[PDB]
RNA sequence: UUCACUGGGCCAGCAUCAGUUUUGGUGGCAGGAUAAAUCCAUAGGAAUGUAGCUUGCCUCGGUAAGUAUUAUAGCCUGUGGGAAUACUGCCAGCUGGGACUGAGGACUGCGACGUAAGUCAAGGAUGCUGGCAUAAUGGUUAUAUGCCGCCCGUCUUGAAA
RNA sequence: AAGCUCGUAUCAGUUUUAUGAGUAAGAAUGAAGAGCUUUUAGUGGGCCAUUUUUGGUAAGCAGAACUGGCGAUGCGGGAUGAACCGAACGUAGAGUUAAGGUGCCGGAAUACACGCUCAUCAGAACAAAAGGUGUUAG
RNA sequence: AGCGAAACCACAGCCAAGGGAACGGGCUUGGCAGAAUCAGCGG
RNA sequence: GCGUCUACUGAU
RNA sequence: GCUCCACACAGAUGGAUACGAAUAAGGCGUCCUUGUGGCGUCGCUGAACCAUAGCAGGCUAGCAACGGUGCACUUGGCGGAAAGGCCUUGGGUGCUUGCUGGCGAAUUGCAAUGCGUGGGGAUAAAUCAUUUGUAUACGACUUAGA
């Protein structure tokens, strides 16, 4: 499962310059090792400090204050494909940031065939008010007292035979 | 005429640790995932996919985004638990559970009672 | 009176094998009602039996019996590995086999 | 558990039904498919018809009759598809295949016997709503099956000669249902209810 | 199902009680005494005598891994 | 010759043992924002605007526009109170089940229990029992079952031919 | 193969450092089986891939520096195979893997979640610059 | 009617595709079709 | 579409 | 096959347990308003229904019963797709665990599951044989004769 880890950067302090630039950033990854690897990869491109000269000080997890509150997360993404890299922006309705980023990755794999290697997370923020959701398919769920059915339900059974031929009513 | 997902809709969990426990929908996240709360049933507040949960034919009033306390208050006021017992769902579940728990002696008593009932029905037929 | 069957009835699918090589020393048996490996855990260690009508009347009764024991679960479909002191002739693929309740542990 | 299993052709998916039946057939279970003329196949009717005339061009060069045979019967064509799902070249495969019988419609005495369906092979449970599908009825006729008319004609008689039986059974069950309803509430009857019966 | 056993002595049925080398009379008397002692306990629960006299057998569709004992 | 005890070899079941291995139940611990949740209180904000009220209207005197921030529902933000719980890791923790091995051969040693006496799962299976001489059991031969298997040696072979 | 003093720092397809446009370690790691004299059978070949190339034309290509497998190399898998992946080998009992797989022939879940596509033969080394009032998202 | 050889013979044959120099005939995937048995397109 | 040692062609 | 003589012996373990038919709809009852109707209700898997008690399932007595059912006849229809089964009508013949009793289970000792042949008497005919041509290189085939 995905997770959020916070990492900082204080590339080894040269003489008379302790704690340089306090390079703080947030990383989304499953385990700590992957989080550190992605942090190093991002640092190697955002600036010119190499991993050999760098040093990880501390890694702390950041959960969600209200993991039971539905939010319309705004997602800014920079990724690359067979063509040159280009920024992208998307909005996802999810309870938690980790779930939102997981669905973002799944959608990117679905439509854009992208993966963790080619996906870079720019920033994630919550939409504080309605009508700010540009994407129509996300604003759709924000209507007053939205109610819809689920026609043609699917079902599974352990037995390989049935004498009823049940209907898909739902 | 179909069961519609909506705030205050009572649902039954089909799989997972909370299987067989009732829950109420708090807010729909998307077509595939919805938020449910079942504090009376003991299932912790968590999101679940519609595939793992089957919608029951009962409903009760509930404001959107209701917290655990408000959800419990509405559950108590609506007495949806009492409605569930009178529904065929609860009767079928209880019948299935009781049969699996019958011991050998109880099973033999069941057979004897069934034989007596069959004899009485046959006597009370073709009169 | 009406029914005397105490043994659980199952089917012998085939020996453990692979794309090319096959191992006749490990038989796979299907048990009615077993849907998942968890249920198959109860049937492990039970005495397996096979019954077939022979031709020669060795001891008056033409029926002959072969014995075996369950060893472990096999696959998510509830299949269970089986072993016999005398390996089956491989001609019983799809035949019916008897699984006794003993030795009981409940 | 059932010594013989009768699978209703109507609503079934030919590809899924054959695959599941093959494994059960190979395990000593006897299966008798019925209503073979109503099997459904996914895809557009023209699409299904396209991959039926393709193999006429490759039957055989030296002698056309010494090669694949163009079979048009709905019962056998379904069996032919199932034939490729089993090791028919081996002795065990031949014996297992003999267990499977396929007939158009429901010939006797299977008419008076119960039939089952395969939930994991129903076309109505796997095909998305609105998608085109092939009924295999006109397809068989379009490739030379001249018995569709007779099948349709005599299927109605079976349904007519069976609807009244269900009505009679339902009328008979009403007396049993009333007897059970009035027989309830007794001391013996209530004991069964407490014990889950 | 558990019937009372404190009312019937079983200390006599030791390992040496069984031996070989046309029915011994003392064994018959002991069996009769045990049966007559246990009949009093059996008579308490209705249908218990018939339940014991009935041979157990499995029915179609039974699931021993699900049956509760 | 009166007797009483006892008896070779085949493989197995049972109870407990040592090694390997597989899969359950359960208890006690340390960390995260001293988990985040959830719950209670507190000061504020909002509508996908709760009730009340106003404005016109048909299917009825209520239907969509307002004031309106809790009212004849509730939501969110920050703060304080308090526990709980997922995850990770630990227990030289407890307790079952499934499968194979029985290998060494009278004490010399390392260890535990016990006041001592002695005992033990402590450098490899102990004990009870089953079945048998028209035996128990085993081998051979011709088919059958599932799979595998291209005909031998050489020679130029990069090798294959 | 036989004999010697040896047992080690003899050394090492390894690595680092005061010090190059390896020197030394009272260095890191590992093998206790290292040298000297006398000679004993067999050996003058290539193929596949790579770091280099001599340059790219539709296309000839020979010459040639380097490292891995075959050569002499089983076995599992790619259903089918020299150029592929794991793995190199005493006969055996017990359990877990790799490649490769889990609808059937085939021993293994028609597992869970996201959407994508109806192909008039979709899907399981080249024409790839364009067209679609085809579709899913920016 | 009766007598009576020789050449040749590891064994030999129902086909489509893959099988690298392609030899497919014994490797794999599919489809065929009768113990025994005259007679040949101008192969 | 018609214009312009595998195999049996007759057999048991 | 009528008959004599004479010899030989691919996997049963309770029940394949019958309406049509959509899957953006479908059954049961109520209720005639008999219409594309109102009402309650069913599914959400067969985890169901029937059946199942008695030495491999006995002997015997009583009550309720007159119901259930194995057995051959019997009034008859349906079933022609591979018809090959359904019953009802009537008694008779057993049981009835629906209920209440008496007789016995041992030693088997702690499990090793516990219909065709080779020889006749009578009937059926087809090749052999002849003939024939309507067939015909040669097989084969088609006509006719106690």
């Amino acid at each position: 499962h995905f997770k959020e880890y916070q990492v900082i950067g204080r590339r080894l302090p040269t003489e008379s310059v302790p704690e340089p630039k306090l390079f703080r950033m947030r990383i989304f990854a499953s385990n700590e090792v992957i989080a550190k690897s992605r942090y190093w990869y991002f640092l190697q491109k955002l600036h010119k400090v190499k991993k050999a000269s760098g040093e990880i000080v501390s890694i702390n997890q950041i959960n969600e204050a209200h993991p039971t509150k539905v939010k319309n997360f705004g997602v800014w993404v920079r990724y690359d494909s067979r063509s040159g890299t280009h920024n992208m922006y998307k909005e996802i309705r999810d309870v938690s940031r980790v779930a939102a980023v997981e669905t973002l990755y799944q959608d990117m794999a679905a439509r854009h065939r992208a993966r963790f290697r080619s996906i870079h997370i720019l920033k994630v923020a919550e939409i504080e008010k309605t009508a700010d959701v540009k994407r129509q398919y996300v604003k759709q769920f924000l209507t007053k007292d939205l109610k819809f059915p689920l026609p043609h339900r699917v079902q599974k059974s352990t037995k390989t035979f049935s004498y009823k031929r049940p209907s898909t009513f739902y | 005429n179909w069961r519609l997902v909506e705030v205050g809709r009572v649902v039954l969990i089909k799989k997972g640790q909370s299987a067989g426990k009732l829950a109420a929908i708090v807010e729909i996240i998307d077509q595939k995932k919805v938020l449910i709360d079942g504090p009376k049933a003991g299932v912790p507040r968590q999101a679940i996919n519609l595939g793992q949960v089957v919608l029951t034919p009962l409903t009760f009033a509930l404001p959107r985004g209701a917290r655990t306390a408000t959800v419990s208050k509405k559950w108590a006021a609506a007495a949806v638990c009492e409605k569930w017992a009178a529904s065929s769902w609860a009767k079928k579940i209880a019948q299935r559970e009781r049969r699996a728990a019958l011991t050998d002696f109880e099973r033999f008593q069941v057979m004897v009672l069934r034989k007596q009932k069959r004899y009485t029905v046959k006597k009370a037929l073709a009169k | 009176a009406e029914s005397h069957r105490l043994y659980v009835k199952g089917k012998h699918l085939s020996y453990q094998r692979s794309k090319r090589v096959n191992n006749p020393n490990v038989s796979l048996i299907k048990i009615e009602g077993v849907a998942t490996p968890q249920d198959a855990q109860f049937y492990l260690g039970k005495r397996i039996a096979y019954v077939y009508r022979a031709s020669k009347e060795v001891r008056g009764s033409k029926i002959r019996v072969m014995w075996g024991k369950v060893t472990r679960t096999h696959g998510n479909s509830g299949v269970v590995r089986a072993t016999f002191r005398n390996n089956l002739p491989a001609k019983t693929f799809g035949a019916s086999v008897r699984i006794f309740l003993y030795p009981s542990n409940i | 558990v059932e010594p013989v299993v009768v699978i209703d052709g109507k609503g079934h998916l030919v590809g899924r039904l054959a695959s599941v039946v093959a494994k059960q057939l190979l395990n000593g279970q006897k299966i008798v498919v019925v209503r073979a003329e109503e099997l459904n196949i996914s895809g557009e009717f023209f699409r299904n018809k396209l991959k039926y005339h393709d193999f006429l061009r490759k039957a055989t060069a030296f002698n056309k009759t010494r090669g694949p045979f163009h079979f048009r019967a709905p019962s056998r064509i379904f069996y032919k598809a199932l034939r490729g799902m089993v090791s028919h070249k081996t002795a065990r495969g031949k014996a297992a295949l003999e267990r499977l019988k396929v007939f158009e419609g429901i010939p006797p005495p299977y008419d008076k016997k119960k039939r089952v369906v395969v939930p994991q092979a129903l076309r109505v449970l796997r095909l998305k709503p609105g998608r085109k599908y092939t009924t295999l009825g006109k397809l068989s006729t379009s490739v030379g099956w001249k018995y569709e008319d007779v099948v349709a004609k005599l299927e109605a008689k079976r349904k007519v000669s069976s609807a009244e039986y269900y009505a009679k059974k339902r009328a008979f069950t009403k007396k049993v249902a009333s007897a059970n309803a009035t027989a309830a509430e007794s001391d013996v009857a209530k004991q069964l209810a407490a014990l889950g019966y | 199902t558990k019937v009372s056993v404190e009312g019937v002595n079983v200390e006599k049925f030791n390992v040496e009680y069984f031996a070989k080398e046309e029915i011994k009379a003392e064994r018959v008397e002991d069996q009769k005494v045990v049966d007559k002692a246990l009949i009093a306990e059996i008579k308490k629960t209705p249908l218990l005598k018939q339940y014991l006299s009935a041979s157990f057998s499995l029915k179609n569709g039974d699931k021993p891994h699900m049956l509760k004992f």
